[PDB]
């Protein structure tokens, strides 16, 4: 019960029983990167972040 | 500051380590391969 998410209802009616269970679940991930860098033509440059 | 890692260990620097070489070229110009970090 600890972990549990989502809806169930209780019933009884004598002998009989019964659980209803569902959820929905949905996750949205973005990202961006825009680096920008000079130098000279024939040496390198070299960048990072992080 | 700076702060040792083990790799018996060695001693390991963090903050702003800028560097530079500086070419004068024409009567007014600069070339500057610098390097640098902010740790």
């Amino acid at each position: 019960l600890g972990s549990f998410n989502g809806i169930a209802a209780g019933f009884y009616q004598g002998n009989w029983a019964m659980l209803l269970t569902a959820l929905s679940s949905s996750t949205k991930n973005d990202i961006l990167a825009t680096p920008s860098i000079v130098t000279l033509d024939n040496m390198q440059a070299t960048f990072n972040v992080g | 500051q700076e702060v040792p890692v083990l790799t018996t260990v060695e001693r390991k620097t963090v903050g702003i380590k800028l560097k530079v070489k500086p070419q004068i070229n024409e009567g007014d110009a600069v070339l500057l391969e610098i390097e640098q970090e902010v740790s």
